[PDB]
């Protein structure tokens, strides 16, 4: 994606925010922090995993934004300069929303893979039992040396 | 940290799910074609596009469509499992193949034709002009649970 | 081994021979099938000879 | 062949199990074609394990795995017992009931000689 | 479906809503997202599923125009310029129709074949028990190897 | 028809002769460094360079100079006929390698730097430093050719 598209894009994503609220700026700067790390140019697949993040990051300086200020602090107002008198009573908006946005990454790009490693059995695949039993580095039961090594029991994980 | 997997779906006998056994002989409901093992173009590498259950036509070349189906490929070369011919073969060799036509009972979850959509009702009603039962009423098409 | 499932993976032998009978009185088949390879495991010691005559 | 004791049951919120049979091509749906063939081989051996996502909604727990049992008695009667009185009960018309372990046998082939 | 019917469909199901509220632009953005997603000139059998999904995309739009504006944080409002007094107190009621067109997706097309496969049992078919005895990658109870291999026992699931 | 075969040719105990063995800790003679395995910017597939008797400095890097030397790779995951960690890294990850430095009977002739250049007399010396032994003669073997 081209440095255009992004503020084209996230700005529909976010329901037609404006520029006074979010620069343009400030998305390029999250979205230069992804490129590099991710270097998109290099291997296109991860355009979907750049953006989502892009995203969420943007959600987060929002609701910095509000603090910082004095919008997150106040829950009143009252202005009276005569016969007009005004009184009403985003930073809690933002919180839940940032929340929401993290459970439904469909909503930024379908392509994400989310949702489909949630539930995991050991010993049930050839493939995950070999990888297992073939990585140098293991450790299992069958290697109890007990008191001092002897000859009878396996050294490496693997069978030979 | 790659952990190597090696994986396999499928047997001979889920495509075929049954046979008429000729007494006099053995070979009648089959017919041995031939065709071009590995890719014409690709280097003497690559795992040919043939996998068990491909539509085949009368000289054999790939069915694309219901009229060019002849026959199902059930050669034991291309079974699930069997992949240690990579480098025996040349790009462009024309090898034997075997094709089962008459007189069995074929599952229709598992034909394909050579670009891999599933097969239709032109197709099954083509097979069955030989007289091949095509059939779905299979059992065991849900693994597990998810 | 025999393609016959018989024998799959079971054992090998140099020839194998099947009569059948209809068991109707009618008909009867022979059968006969090998399978082998003959191999020269030292291609170094066998030399062609090849000869200009007149 | 119907005592279904310690049989292995699995929770799974409708949201994943309705998104899968109207889009089968949904990652719902290969998760749960997963499932169906996982649990199934769910054998006791030197990797058997479990692993479920933690998340909770109310007093209940969305995913769970618990292993079933009688909530309760079993079966009273002892049928075997039952079973052993009628052998018993017909042999004995015959004069062999001292398989169940002069004499009555031999005294019972008197009569129809 | 054309591109017009489209939103014509959309505005029924959501109860007539107008334009300001959601544009036509908007409408097709998602619309056209599910099309290349799920191919529907190719094969038409996912016209309820896509129907489904960018009505359900729409609400989620609307919830964040709520967002990122001054409706949802506000629940009070006072005017008087004089002798008019006006005094009053959708981000709410909007969320709770999401979760509930998400428990009934009948309401937008009947034939998406909702709510089959509640309850799983397994070994009960012939179908499913083949499938997994079937399979070449399954790793079921009767190969337990033990300290080191032995030739009594499988190494495959299927029978010979 | 072609016949897939190999062969698995290869030994370890060519690139190292002889220890001095401490009757105390055992690994008196060795030291272990992060190495990169697979290419920094090759493929996920690019199987590593390194080789069985690389000379390596102190920083790790295959050494380039004769000043750069501190000791020769003779680990474990790169000797010959059990080189099957293909694929299994990412490129430029790194990996702790075993390097012998001190009490070895070394072969010259399978010592060479990084681009595979044999050693030489100001690498002999800096190997030999720190107290290896570097012979110059190994008999070898001549096979079969219907002579000798």
């Amino acid at each position: 994606m081209t440095n255009e598209q992004v503020i084209e894009l996230v700005r529909v994503l976010l329901g037609g925010i404006t520029t006074e609220e979010i620069s343009d700026q400030t998305i390029i700067f999250f979205w230069t922090k992804w490129k590099l790390t991710y270097d998109l140019d290099n291997r296109p697949e991860k355009i979907p995993a750049a953006l989502y993040n892009t995203v969420v990051d943007c959600v987060r300086w929002l609701i910095v934004q509000e603090v910082s200020s004095g919008n997150s602090s106040i829950r009143e107002r009252f202005e009276k300069i005569g016969d007009e008198t005004i009184s009403v009573k985003s930073w809690e908006s933002w919180k839940d929303f940032l929340d929401w946005l993290e459970l439904n990454p469909d909503y930024i790009d379908p392509s994400l893979a989310f949702n489909s490693s949630l539930v995991i059995i050991g010993g049930v695949r050839k493939d995950e039992f070999f990888r297992v039993k073939n990585n140098p580095n293991s450790y299992n039961g069958f290697m109890e040396q007990g008191v001092y090594p002897t000859p009878a029991i396996p050294k490496q994980s693997a069978w030979p | 940290a790659k952990a190597h997997v090696a994986t396999l779906e499928g047997n001979y006998s889920d495509i075929v799910l049954g046979r008429v056994v000729a007494f006099g002989d053995t070979g009648w409901n089959f017919k041995e074609v031939d065709m071009t093992f590995i890719a014409d173009d690709a280097d003497a590498d690559s795992k040919t596009t043939l996998f068990a259950g491909v539509l085949v036509g009368e000289d054999g070349t790939p069915a694309t469509a219901a009229a060019g189906v002849f026959g199902v490929l059930v050669d034991r070369k291309v079974l699930p499992g069997v992949d240690h011919y990579i480098g025996v073969f040349e790009p462009g060799e024309k090898v034997p193949m075997v094709l089962a036509v008459r007189g069995l009972t074929l599952n229709q979850l598992k034909l394909k034709y050579a670009d891999g959509t599933a097969i239709d009702a032109a197709g099954i009603q083509a097979l069955e002009a030989q007289g091949n039962q095509v059939t779905d009423k299979i059992v065991g098409t849900q693994f597990i649970g998810s | 081994p025999s393609d016959t499932l018989r024998d799959a993976n079971q054992a090998a032998q140099e020839l194998y021979v099947f009569f059948k009978e209809s068991n109707y009185l009618r008909e009867a088949k022979i059968e006969s099938e090998t399978s082998f390879l003959t191999v020269n495991n030292r291609p170094e010691l066998v030399v062609k000879s090849t000869g200009k005559f007149t | 062949t119907k005592d279904m004791g310690g049989v292995i049951e699995l929770k799974i919120p409708s949201q994943i199990l309705n998104k899968a049979a109207m889009d089968p091509s949904s990652p719902e749906a290969d998760m749960v074609r997963g499932l169906m063939s996982d649990a199934a081989n769910a054998h006791s051996g030197e990797q058997s394990f479990f692993m479920l996502p933690s998340d909770t909604k109310d007093n209940a727990p969305q995913y769970s795995m618990t292993l079933k049992g009688i909530d309760g008695m079993g079966k009273q009667y002892s049928t075997a017992q039952l079973i052993s009185d009628r052998k018993k009960s017909i042999l004995d018309r015959l004069g062999a009931g001292f398989i169940n372990v002069q004499t009555i046998h031999t005294q019972f082939v008197q009569r129809v000689n």
